[PDB]
């Protein structure tokens, strides 16, 4: 599930004028056409910051698994975090890392090296180069990754009732009974066939990493996100070469060669131009917004009710009688494990 | 309201010349000056402004006296002490009432403060005035209306000023006003309490952007940041051979419309002051340039097409118009991109006994498509003959422009000749006498290579430019890279600076303390160019050292780094949150803590099991 | 806004210019004016959308929450969901989640079975809690101890196939009677 | 005339509506009136 | 409950110029302001 | 990068024109010729 899409704070003035005075002033006589853009962009990054704590920060204490890990049989390391790589990401979590390539990490302070790019300047520097620049999240995806494993040592040692009021300790033999409990059969199944259950869940653990790992792409929903991001950015910066009905599309030649009193036309049809360009960008990216809010909200109600417990309603957590869920952090979305 | 407000406006905590008295220099003029006195009675007249303060440009006086002023526009001569000289060419004499007004209270203590702002926009003489009470024991920190007085429309140009003294038997503040945005609080009643400005803190900014005089504890986004250049390079071809507009502007055999001769310039230096010198010009009519700006642009290819033809065509050429010459002897194209020249010749193209060496077409089986020349001789038809020849119904295509020294202005021999310019994305060749400089890398500069304009920062490259590149670009049509022309290297090009500034602060009920975070920019970029003074934000946030901090998002100035780690208060970005904590106060700067550091106790035969209950009332809105 | 007209009243420009001329900023002005109400009305439809989806989500809320007892975790505020309470609020609602949340905890012991004759003995709804020497069935979320009796538990195994199991008797009220 | 809709050529200034008497505290030099949303909201009399 | 609407897939070449080419080419002045458009629709018809 | 162009070019998979000289007829010219020979 998608959880958030990248974040930006488009700045009008540059991106339709250029280092340009009098550009500005003729845009001053559009009124605040650019104010209410930096809005709804400023409220779409804070929303989306929000959309991810209610994703993720749904436990109030960090919870650790214990030092030794012996969980009756089930073999959890493949989604317990592994001390050893310097990211502490679970092996399950890295693989999403891996398959999703993110164009603009943001996070990158990329000034410095457009001088530096030698070849020819990339998409990034390109942007950078005309007024539109990408924040980063508030939350990392080192402490996201914290907080996903915070939630899965949680649900493995307290079984639920972690998330209603303290955390109480169960063995996962026990936690596993009442889960069965929950669904109709007795508990004796459970405690008959142990052995049998931890083999199948131990292969069936196994057998998801190889399908996520062969598949040209299981991962497309946050792929798809990621695209449609960057696909609009680019459509947007492309835009920058549009004449619009003018002389040329390039502001300092126009104003290089025009004196003002004529020049303004050519300027104004610029600025109807790329102001409208601007706007159904905006447009665009509030229904995009609009709709990452709901998958997100999905994913936390869908969090709260299969990872914080058994959810008796079908198919909502997976299809089957549904047992338990893992959370694990991906690039701008989670996965969970049904 | 909270009215925000741009105009001439004299800077908070701003230089004010502190003067006394016991000879009067000329304080300069310029965008308004503030003017401020204290005095016990009166020991200040009047003020004298203009240029030169001679008797050859206009000048202001507005000297007050005992129960009026006198105001007047004229072209004294000098005092040096009765305090002009001169009313030869004089006029616009104005009486009013006087704007000093002094009062007592039985004592000679209430030095009435009087403040005075005056401008000269687009002529307009405002004038501005307020007599506060507060004493004048010291410059006080008390807001203050200034109500304008009189409004009067000289027109003349002020550069200098000089004031006025009075006689007898510690003043003369000045300040300086500048155009800044303006945010002034306005009473129920009307008047103006308070005011902010929007150029002075970081602070002040936010409070300009969310207009309001009470700022929320919070991180606004307020402006954006630029590194403006430092120096401006101009490089052009390394090519100084003066283009041939001399020989085609010496001829003296102009052909006629019908044959425009059509010369082609290239690899020169195009300098159009010999353009200006070798014209009497009558038509300077320029589409595509405009003829101020022509010494700055390179050019791919010049054309120059020149014919002899009479005065109201003269007025016909042009792109996009009609007759029988723009018709069927020269047509301009409608996007024409290039300026015409008509000089006046009576004297090359007129003899006595006449002329009729010229000619021009009347008779074409069609229009002109543009820039084509048809040199030839048929008759036109007229009916269904295939008559060839002259008389009734068989007409010549071509009728005579005859020339003699003694026509009107409408039928004079006028002098016409075109260029044709082409500034498309080519290796330019022919372009202004503008010098080339030198070229200095690793700097913000604004680069002019063979014309095409821009800003940024250029450096060594690794590209692999082919023999014909020229340029580089990206698959957003972008100008990437650039070829030398007198060095034959490649450069790439830079963003100036863009960022985005945000100002982290509390809530201005708490603190006033700021601190300030440059979005996405390496920190060591900003410092040395806050250094250099070539930031376009003019709040220079104050940095000691302690205060700074290379985030992932950027930089940030003002909090310093504890390591420690709390639930946050104010997000900043990359797991960091700023706060107001106390030291005695000051805002600070940690990762956020995601919360109590809690282990469980997991075991093989372990439970936990709750052995009591509370009840517990949330809300959810 | 003037939106590039020579100016921004419409009584005025009409007033001062004739309409052959006049048309032009007036057009100017429709321009300008029409694109504002434009994004005006694009930017209260996608409002209304947003609330729409909180309204939605408020009613199965209601409907959830106080017309009964919910199931779903945090559903209903945090913690074992009891009941809810609505009140109105100008523009939207409250609600007054009333809900049941543990405490004290103490660690006892647990055995997944406990083998009386050869035969494993599972709590029919409970944990087998043991004080430290006296075994007990108690419920899940309450600490409530009882004598282990046939009743609370049913018996079906072979002491032979659960891990963990702990040695213990097993009452029966039949027996004695 | 007061409490009618009118069209009103104050000075120049043409428009619609309804007038009456007012508590404003229009500073000698204060001419004209407006609110927040820059919409001229009160006019002074230039024979009155 | 509504499941889905009617999928439509406009064409901005011809529905601005029909058949004009000159108007084509003016069109082509505006950028990929008809891109946009056909994207849109054909994810709304795909996620329909 | 992919740049995409509309300009004259000559078309994929299109007809060629192959003389042979051993009396060098004049072709016709329009919206330019593609023209080649191996020696
Ligand atoms: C839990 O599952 C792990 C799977 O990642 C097991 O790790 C394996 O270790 C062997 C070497 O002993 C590797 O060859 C193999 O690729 C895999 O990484 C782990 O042993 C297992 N532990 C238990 C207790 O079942
Ligand atoms: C605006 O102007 C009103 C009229 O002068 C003021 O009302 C007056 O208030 C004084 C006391 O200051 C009374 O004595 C007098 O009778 C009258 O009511 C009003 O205060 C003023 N408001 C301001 C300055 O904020
Ligand atoms: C469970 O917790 C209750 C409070 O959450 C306890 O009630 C308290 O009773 C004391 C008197 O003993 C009061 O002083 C206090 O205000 C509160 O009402 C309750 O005793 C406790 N029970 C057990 C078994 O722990
Ligand atoms: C095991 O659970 C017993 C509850 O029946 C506790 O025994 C109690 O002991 C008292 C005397 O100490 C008896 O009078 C009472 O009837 C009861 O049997 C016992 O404390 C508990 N053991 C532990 C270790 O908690
Ligand atoms: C529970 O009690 C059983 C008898 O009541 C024990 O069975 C015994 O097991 C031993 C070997 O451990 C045999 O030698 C003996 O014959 C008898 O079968 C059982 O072990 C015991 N379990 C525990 C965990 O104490
Ligand atoms: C005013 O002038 C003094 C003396 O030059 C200087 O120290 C001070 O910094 C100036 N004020 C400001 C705000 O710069
Ligand atoms: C002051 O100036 C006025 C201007 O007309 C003049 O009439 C008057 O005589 C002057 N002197 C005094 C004392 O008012
Ligand atoms: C006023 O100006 C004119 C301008 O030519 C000049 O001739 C005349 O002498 C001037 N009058 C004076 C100086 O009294
Ligand atoms: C005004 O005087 C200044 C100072 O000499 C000069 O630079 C400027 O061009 C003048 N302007 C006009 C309009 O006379
Ligand atoms: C033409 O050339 C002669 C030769 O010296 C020169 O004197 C004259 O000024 C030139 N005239 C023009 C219009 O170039
Ligand atoms: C430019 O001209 C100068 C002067 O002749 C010469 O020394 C230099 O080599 C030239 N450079 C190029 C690139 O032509
Ligand atoms: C940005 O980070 C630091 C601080 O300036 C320095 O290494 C250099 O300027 C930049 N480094 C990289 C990797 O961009
Ligand atoms: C305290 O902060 C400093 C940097 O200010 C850091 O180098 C150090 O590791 C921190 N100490 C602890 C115990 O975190
Ligand atoms: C649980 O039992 C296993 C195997 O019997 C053992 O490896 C582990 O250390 C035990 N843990 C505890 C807490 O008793
Ligand atoms: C029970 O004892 C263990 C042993 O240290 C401890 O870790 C756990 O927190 C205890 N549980 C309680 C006090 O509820
Ligand atoms: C307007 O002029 C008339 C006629 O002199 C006079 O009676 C009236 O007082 C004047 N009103 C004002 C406000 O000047
Ligand atoms: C090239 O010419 C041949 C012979 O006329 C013809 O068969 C072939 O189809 C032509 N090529 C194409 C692509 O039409």
């Amino acid at each position: 599930l998608p959880v958030s899409m990248t974040k930006t704070s488009v700045d009008c003035t540059m991106y339709i004028c250029g280092d340009s005075t009098e550009c500005s002033n003729l845009l001053l006589q559009y009124g605040s056409f650019c104010t209410q853009l930096k809005r709804a962009l400023t409220g779409i990054a804070v929303e989306q910051d929000k959309n991810t704590q209610e994703v993720f920060a749904q436990v109030k204490q960090i919870y650790k698994t214990p030092p030794i890990k012996y969980f009756g049989g089930f073999n959890f390391s493949q989604i317990l975090p592994d001390p050893s790589k310097p990211s502490k990401r679970s092996p399950i979590e890295d693989l999403l890392f891996n398959k999703v390539t993110l164009a603009d990490a943001g996070f990158i302070k990329q000034y410095g090296d457009c001088l530096g790019d030698i070849a020819a300047r990339d998409l990034i520097c390109a942007q950078k180069f005309n007024g539109l620049t990408v924040l980063p999240p508030l939350l990392t995806d080192e402490m996201i990754a914290q907080y996903t494993s915070a939630l899965l040592a949680g649900t493995i040692t307290s079984g639920w009732t972690f998330g209603a009021g303290p955390a109480l300790q169960i063995p996962f033999p026990m936690q596993m009974a009442y889960r069965f409990n929950g669904i109709g059969v007795t508990q004796n199944v459970l405690y008959e066939n142990q052995k049998l259950i931890a083999n199948q869940f131990n292969s069936a653990i196994g057998k998801i990493q190889d399908s996520l790992f062969s598949t040209p792409s299981a991962l497309g929903k946050l792929q798809d996100v990621v695209n449609h991001n960057a696909q609009a950015l680019n459509t947007l910066v492309k835009q920058l070469s549009s004449k619009f009905g003018a002389i040329s599309s390039v502001l300092n030649d126009i104003l290089s060669r025009l004196d003002p009193p004529e020049a303004e036309v050519q300027i104004d049809r610029l600025i109807t131009g790329r102001l409208q360009s601007l706007q159904t960008y905006v447009t665009q990216q509030l229904i995009r917004a609009a709709e990452i809010r709901a998958s997100a909200n999905l994913a936390a109600t869908k969090m709260s009710e299969c990872v914080l417990g058994q959810s008796k309603r079908v198919d909502f957590c997976g299809k089957g009688y549904h047992l338990m869920s893992f959370p694990q952090s991906a690039p701008h979305g989670v996965v969970f494990l049904h | 309201v909270l009215h925000l407000t741009q105009d001439l406006f004299l800077p908070f905590f701003s230089n004010v010349t502190w003067f006394h008295a016991i000879d009067n220099p000329v304080l300069p003029f310029n965008d308004g000056v503030y003017f401020a006195s204290t005095e016990k009675s009166n020991i200040i007249r009047g003020w004298i402004f203009g240029t030169t303060l001679d008797s050859k440009t206009q000048s202001l006086l507005i000297v007050n006296n005992a129960t009026n002023v006198f105001i007047k526009v004229c072209e004294f001569q000098f005092c040096n002490d009765g305090v002009y000289s001169s009313a030869n060419n004089c006029t616009f004499e104005y009486v009013s009432q006087p704007f000093l007004m002094d009062l007592e209270g039985k004592q000679g203590n209430f030095k009435n403060l009087r403040e005075f702002v005056f401008k000269n926009i687009d002529g307009y003489f405002k004038i501005y005035s307020k007599h506060t009470p507060i004493i004048g024991r010291d410059f006080p920190q008390g807001f203050s209306a200034l109500e304008p007085l009189v409004d009067l429309p000289i027109g003349i140009n002020i550069t200098r000023f000089q004031t006025l003294l009075a006689l007898n038997r510690a003043d003369y503040y000045v300040g300086y006003l500048q155009p800044r945005t303006f945010l002034l609080k306005y009473n129920e009643n009307g008047t103006i309490t308070d005011a902010v400005d929007c150029a002075l803190d970081p602070l002040s900014e936010t409070k300009c952007t969310l207009k309001s005089f009470t700022v929320e504890k919070g991180i606004y986004q307020t402006s954006n940041f630029r590194v403006q250049p430092t120096e401006s390079i101009v490089r052009f071809p390394n090519v100084t051979n003066l283009c041939p507009f001399h020989e085609v502007f010496n001829a003296t055999r102009f052909a006629s419309v019908y044959a425009w001769n059509r010369k082609r310039i290239s690899n020169c230096v195009a300098d159009y002051s010999v353009l200006y010198n070798f014209a009497p010009f009558f038509a300077f009519k320029c589409y595509g340039v405009s003829p101020t700006k022509l010494n700055d642009l390179c050019f791919t290819n010049v054309y120059a097409d020149s014919f002899v033809i009479k005065g109201n065509e003269v007025s016909q050429i042009a792109p996009g118009q009609t007759g029988n010459i723009a018709d069927y002897n020269y047509k301009l194209p409608d996007d024409f991109t290039g300026c015409v020249i008509a000089w006046n010749s009576n004297k090359l193209d007129s003899k006595h006994s006449g002329n009729y060496d010229y000619w021009y077409r009347l008779f074409r089986k069609s229009k002109l498509k543009p820039f084509e020349r048809d040199i030839s001789t048929e008759i036109y038809q007229a009916g269904n003959k295939p008559c060839k020849g002259k008389g009734p119904n068989c007409y010549f295509p071509l009728q005579s422009y005859g020339f003699r020294p003694t026509y009107g202005v409408g039928h004079q021999p006028y002098r016409v000749v075109v260029l044709s310019f082409e500034l498309l994305h080519a290796p330019a060749t022919v372009c202004g006498p503008k010098k080339s400089t030198n070229l200095v890398k690793n700097k913000c500069v604004n680069f002019n290579f063979n014309g095409l304009t821009g800003t940024g920062v250029l450096t060594k490259s690794n590209k692999k430019f082919l023999p014909f590149q020229q340029f580089g670009r990206d698959i957003v049509d972008t100008t990437d890279a650039v070829r030398d022309p007198q060095t034959l290297e490649i450069l790439d090009i830079t963003p100036c600076s863009f960022g985005g500034v945000s100002v982290i602060t509390p809530g201005t009920n708490t603190s006033n303390q700021v601190a300030v975070l440059y979005q996405g920019v390496n920190c060591t970029e900003v410092s040395v160019a806050i250094h250099a003074d070539q930031l376009t934000p003019t709040w220079r946030v104050y940095s000691t050292g302690s205060n700074v901090f290379q985030t992932r998002a950027g930089c940030l100035i003002g909090a310093e780094y504890v390591n420690n780690s709390y639930e946050c208060d104010i997000p900043i970005g990359a797991g960091i949150c700023a706060s107001y904590q106390t030291q005695s106060q000051s805002i600070i700067a940690y990762t956020m803590s995601l919360g109590a550091e809690n282990s469980v106790a997991y075991s093989n035969n372990s439970i936990a099991i709750p052995t009591n209950f509370t009840i517990s009332v949330t809300t959810e809105i | 806004s003037k939106f590039g007209a020579i100016s921004s009243v419409l009584n005025d420009i009409l007033s001062r210019l004739d309409p052959p001329e006049a048309e032009v900023q007036i057009d100017r002005l429709i321009t300008g004016r029409l694109q504002s109400l434009q994004t005006y009305v694009t930017q209260q439809l996608i409002r209304a959308a947003e609330i729409r989806a909180s309204a939605n989500l408020a009613a199965t809320k209601m409907s959830e929450c106080v017309l009964g007892q919910s199931k779903r975790v945090d559903f209903c505020g945090k913690g074992y969901h009891l009941m809810s309470f609505p009140q109105s609020a100008p523009h939207g609602v409250v609600f007054l989640h009333v809900t049941y949340v543990p405490a004290q905890e103490k660690n006892f012991t647990t055995a997944p079975a406990i083998c009386h004759d050869g035969k494993a003995h599972f709590p029919r709804e409970g944990v087998f809690v043991s004080n430290g020497t006296h075994w007990f069935v108690t419920q899940r979320n309450f600490y409530e101890p009882q004598i282990i009796t046939t009743d609370n538990t049913f018996v079906s195994g072979n002491c032979d196939v659960v891990i963990g199991i702990v040695n213990n008797t097993v009452y029966d009220p039949l027996q004695l009677e």
